[PDB]
């Protein structure tokens, strides 16, 4: 019977960075609770009432609000901070969740690099064809894939899969694929992915024509 | 003050609140001079016996036009009737199937609990602090 | 000393019900109430129940209200959480957090996986994936390996049988028309390959299947 | 006593039989301790329902329900 | 509590923390339970004295404190 609403479902940041992160209640409640959450790891609580740390959390996090307003602040990011974080409202029935803000590492922009793979023969044995374009160690994670057939924008049928940020590089990589039937490959000669990017005023283009070599 | 939660000593701001049921009620009502209905029994004179034979019965308001009653036997008989002076600013009070004619501004001026009339909930009370009453005040309770 | 211990991970199939436990020890099973936690694959938590034990009082989300039975066996010191007519969408983890006075889950559990699912086990299709036909210019090469249409997860993805560890990425599998995909990817200097050879290795435990696929430069028409 | 809430804080609905006795129940902030003094008569229709407030190192005053952890509501009826 | 007599009586002398529990003490005529569910508060000037009947397989009316074995005087005071 409320929504709790927490305002940046991402979040980059570098250690030592001040992050802040809100969680708008659609009524005034004063039991709210932030959690933090790991890769492969139960939620822990971190706040509770409005501005209690739980015992065994880092002075680092501290909660404050009222009035339907609610703030997580991170005073200086750790390394094993990065994680999601989650308000809780439990002031009326319904308990409710927000829909979790995602804390991940930052560093220097960098290009993806882009390959493009025509299908094996032998997945053309099977009347599906699948065209895979990787797009390797690139940040920000933004980025956006455009397929074309012979010029003409292609939609439906596109699979995209990222990896999570890289625990080393800070990176992230990402396989987009256009899956189409073997018959409607077979009849088409070009084929395109571009990739949009903040590294290049334009996108990065790999292409190739189906019968060349 | 310390002694049940505050940080300071002095006046605190208390409510309390009871869901008010009623039991029983009267009502008074309001009786206009037209709607009211006269029963006229107009029996033939005619000596006949019994110890099936009742005179016609007919009702009339002040509202209603000339009546034309029929007497078996005898034909129709028609008249016309006028309420002629009966006063209603009075009101007419109903405690259990039992009434009195009451003047009115004294019915209104009652410490009673109230509703309009055109009520059916019969919940909304208005004035209910006339039938409680609350003690002095505790910290809490 | 506080812990909850759930039930073992579930598959299950479309229209079954599965019967999770939650098992509290290290304190007052009667005196907490009991609190179950969906989150979907790349969702956020959503609160799903509440249960007293003292008084086997639920509430219910609305919208799990009659997807859920909430309860429990003070005997055992055992919450339990029904779910019924399971469809895909109900595959999560369900986690069962004691509360403490108001609504804050203090003390969470391991958390059950349920897997809702028709498919049939399936081993996956496993294609070599070599550059373009005549090669890219510059001083690396990509080489991929697509596996396509394979249930139950998970697989195994090598490259030279983990000896080409570097340079990989693998990418999470996802479902197409209710069978798992991924791809991978491995980047190596060109004076490394062809002339040496780079072999994708896929293991199904499942279908106890392992291929070999070893990239082979691409040839014209 | 059956254990509830009444806006995200816990509410107690006491029954004769617990007529001095001390009201313990878990709470995430440790294990509360409230202290019951009240008319304190049989569950009816006729019930009250009022806090009973945190004291920590104070004497209690023109009160006869308190907990010593997490402020709580109490109800209970008056019939006999 | 205190226990102590009034003519030949026993009589309890009961404080505040004693709310909501059984007052048990011996006496030569075996172990006399009484039942006290009076606002009981601290024991101070404000003082109430009464007598607590013994009631045997009888349900109690119109009264706050009986004892099932031994007719026992109370006194506690009603400050806060």
């Amino acid at each position: 019977a409320i929504v709790a609403t927490q305002s940046p479902a991402i979040m980059s940041a570098s250690p030592g960075e001040k992050v802040t992160i809100s969680c708008s209640a659609s009524s005034s409640v004063s039991y709210m609770y932030w959690y933090q959450q790991k890769p492969g790891s139960s939620p822990k609580p971190w706040i509770y009432r409005t501005s209690n740390l739980a015992s065994g959390v880092p002075t680092r996090f501290s909660g404050s609000g009222s009035g339907t307003s609610y703030s997580f602040t991170i005073s200086s990011m750790e390394a094993e901070d990065a994680a999601t974080y989650y308000c809780q409202q439990y002031h009326n029935y319904p308990r409710t969740f927000g829909g979790g803000t995602k804390a991940k590492s930052a560093r220097a922009d960098a290009a993806p690099t882009v390959s493009i793979f025509p299908p094996s023969s032998e997945q053309l044995t099977s009347g599906g064809a699948s065209v895979v374009c990787f797009l390797n160690n690139f940040y920000p994670k933004d980025i956006n894939v455009k397929w074309k057939i012979d010029g003409s924008e292609r939609q439906n049928g596109v699979l995209n899969s990222w990896t999570d940020q890289d625990s080393k590089d800070s990176t992230y990589s990402m396989s987009s694929t256009l899956t189409l039937t073997k018959d409607e490959y077979e009849r088409h000669n070009s084929y395109t992915c571009e990739a949009t990017h903040k590294t290049s005023t334009s996108p990065i283009v790999k292409s190739f024509n189906r019968n060349e070599c | 003050g310390w002694g049940n939660g505050c940080g300071l000593f002095g006046k605190g701001g208390i409510v309390t609140c009871a869901m008010f049921r009623c039991k029983k009620n009267m009502e008074g009502k309001v009786v206009q001079p037209e709607n009211l209905e006269y029963t006229i029994v107009i029996t033939p004179h005619s000596g006949e016996e019994h110890a099936g034979k009742h005179g016609k019965e007919i009702k009339i308001t002040p509202q209603s036009s000339i009546t034309e009653a029929e007497l078996t036997g005898y034909g129709t008989v028609t008249m016309e009737c006028s309420p002629r002076t009966l006063d209603f600013e009075m009101v007419l009070l109903q405690m259990e199937n039992k009434a009195w004619l009451v003047h009115r501004q004294w019915f209104l001026d009652l410490p009673l609990p109230w509703l309009p009339g055109a009520d059916t909930q019969g919940s909304n009370w208005i004035q209910k602090e006339t039938l409680v009453t609350f003690k002095n005040p505790h910290a809490k309770k | 000393a506080a812990q909850l211990q759930e039930s073992g991970p579930e598959l299950v199939k479309p229209g079954a019900s599965v019967k999770i436990s939650c098992k509290a020890s290290g304190y007052t099973f009667t005196d907490y109430f009991i609190n179950w936690v969906r989150q979907s694959h790349g969702k956020s938590l959503e609160w799903i129940g509440d249960f007293y034990p003292n008084n086997r009082g639920p509430t219910y989300n609305q919208k799990f209200e009659g997807k859920a039975t909430l309860t429990v066996d003070k005997s055992s010191s055992t919450a339990y959480m029904e779910l019924r007519s399971l469809t895909s969408d109900d595959s999560a983890v369900y986690y069962c957090a004691r509360g403490l006075w108001d609504a804050w889950l203090s003390y969470w559990g391991q958390g059950t996986l349920v897997t809702v699912s028709a498919a049939k086990t399936t081993a996956p299709s496993v294609y070599p994936l070599a550059p373009v036909c005549g090669g890219t210019t510059g001083s690396s090469v990509t080489l991929g390996c697509l596996v396509k249409g394979y249930f139950p997860e998970p697989v195994t993805l090598t490259w030279n049988s983990g000896s080409l560890s570097s340079g990989v990425h693998t990418f999470p599998a996802l479902l197409q028309s209710g069978l798992y995909t991924l791809s991978s990817s491995v980047t190596v200097t060109s004076n490394t390959w062809p002339s040496q050879t780079i072999t994708c290795n896929v293991a199904h435990p499942a279908s106890s299947t392992k291929v070999d696929k070893k990239i082979e430069p691409r040839v014209p028409i | 006593f059956h254990l509830t809430t009444r806006n995200g804080e816990p509410h107690m609905i006491v029954s004769r039989q617990e007529k001095g006795k001390s009201l313990l129940f878990k709470t995430e902030d440790g294990v509360n301790m409230c202290t019951l003094m009240a008319d304190l008569g049989e569950l009816c229709e006729d019930t009250i329902t009022y806090k009973c407030p945190l004291l920590r190192q104070n004497e209690p005053e023109d009160i006869d329900c308190w907990c010593n952890s997490t402020s709580t509501w109490v109800t209970y009826g008056t019939c006999t």
